[PDB]
């Protein structure tokens, strides 16, 4: 830390892949919650 | 259908042609074929016609007391209505998954 005494391209990467992050998790919400749909129906599954 | 075949039959030979028939050798004043058919079917087929009704209505006679002779009766034939429900709900939502992964890319 201390002894008691060019970015551009990496920020525009970085917000690109952050909104790519973003986009992805909207993209996974929903068959994340539709994800299980026979738990609460598995009474008459099979 | 066996019972349900022969009831249409009896429907359909109800009105037969034997009704018809008893106005055609009357007419015939000219000339005297098989005519003598058309008097073997005068009472003959009423009698037969007669006797296959008897018949038919001397069967089980389910209906004795209450409500029987059931059959449909029952289970989840609603349950399978509401599992196409539920095939067609997935379905839509499929669609909104598809559409908001398009949105998304």
């Amino acid at each position: 830390e201390d002894g008691s005494k060019e970015r551009r391209e990496i920020v525009e990467v970085n917000k690109k892949l952050k909104q790519k992050n973003q986009q992805l998790k909207q993209i996974m919400d929903q068959l994340r919650n539709l994800i299980w749909d026979i738990n609460a129906m598995l009474a008459m599954r099979n | 259908n066996e019972r349900l075949r022969a009831l249409e039959d009896i429907e359909r030979e109800i009105g037969a042609i034997l009704q018809n028939a008893g106005t055609a050798i009357l007419e015939l004043s000219k000339e005297k074929r098989l005519l003598d058919r058309q008097a073997a079917a005068f009472t003959t087929s009423v009698q037969h016609v007669e006797a296959e009704l008897s018949a038919q209505i001397r069967y089980l006679t389910q209906v004795a007391t209450g409500q029987p002779h059931e059959g449909s009766s029952y289970s989840s034939r609603k349950d399978c209505q509401m599992a196409l429900k539920r095939v067609d709900y997935a379905r839509l939502k499929i669609s909104d998954v598809a559409r908001t992964c398009e949105q998304m890319l």
